[PDB]
């Protein structure tokens, strides 16, 4: 699996609901080895998300500096584990939002490889 | 100026022991690139990071082979990065590339690249 393809599996849902995160965290394999605690899905075209790597260069939350913030806010869905969630029985709360996405980009072609934050 | 362009100048042919400066100025990007740097690809070798510096003039990193001979600076213009190269050695012969928007000397993290400027150090 390439880094770019892993970002698409974990974070892109361009074609698309309070069960959404429970359905999607399982279908994208994010409950397989552990309950991935927080994960965001983006409901914008893949072209529009890839274009963020040409938008505003900002620091990543860990201090790396190859992150990029979208000039427009985007339709996103935050998936966050519930208080009862415990692996192997993962459970998620779904929250829809409209926020600027921040991604780390790598490669040539230069594309998103990590979803960092929304602001 | 719809396209980002990393304009490279300086470099070229020089005798061993001599000096050159490489200059890079980005145009077409409205904000500040946090990291800029210089990479090179020498004959027979993979591309490597040579020097990089953050927009505050800090986070400065050099390839071990050039520490104490090359000096990177960003104090000469917004999104500009310069490399003073002293005491040049034949093994510094390479295509040098300006890069912007990445992290430290990690090539895969940079998304904007100059076209490449030849530096040739003769004996």
């Amino acid at each position: 699996e390439t880094a770019a393809a892993k970002f698409e599996r974990q974070h892109m849902d361009s074609s698309t609901s309070s069960n959404y995160c429970n359905q999607m965290m399982k279908s994208r394999n994010l409950t397989k080895d552990r309950c991935k605690p927080v994960n965001t899905f983006v409901h914008e075209s893949l072209a529009d998300v890839q274009a963020v790597c040409s938008q505003k260069n900002v620091a990543c939350k860990n201090g790396q500096t190859n992150c990029y913030q979208s000039y427009s806010t985007m339709s996103i869905t935050d998936c966050r584990e519930t208080g009862s969630s415990k692996y192997p029985n993962c459970a998620y709360k779904t929250t829809q939002a409209n926020k600027h996405i921040i991604v780390a980009c790598e490669g040539n072609p230069y594309v998103p490889v990590h979803f960092d934050a929304s602001v | 100026g719809s396209q980002v362009q990393l304009v490279e100048s300086g470099g070229g042919l020089v005798q061993a022991g001599g000096s050159l400066r490489l200059s890079c100025a980005a145009s077409g990007y409205a904000y500040t690139y946090i990291y800029m740097g210089w990479f090179r690809q020498a004959p027979g070798k993979e591309r490597e990071g040579v020097a990089a510096m953050d927009s505050g003039g800090g986070g400065t990193l050099y390839a071990d082979s050039v520490k104490g001979r090359f000096t990177i600076s960003r104090d000469k213009g917004k999104n500009t990065v310069y490399l003073q190269m002293d005491s040049l050695k034949p093994e510094d012969t390479a295509t040098y590339y300006c890069a912007a928007g990445g992290y430290e000397l990690r090539d895969r993290t940079y998304g904007q690249w100059g076209q490449g400027t030849q530096v040739t150090v003769s004996s």
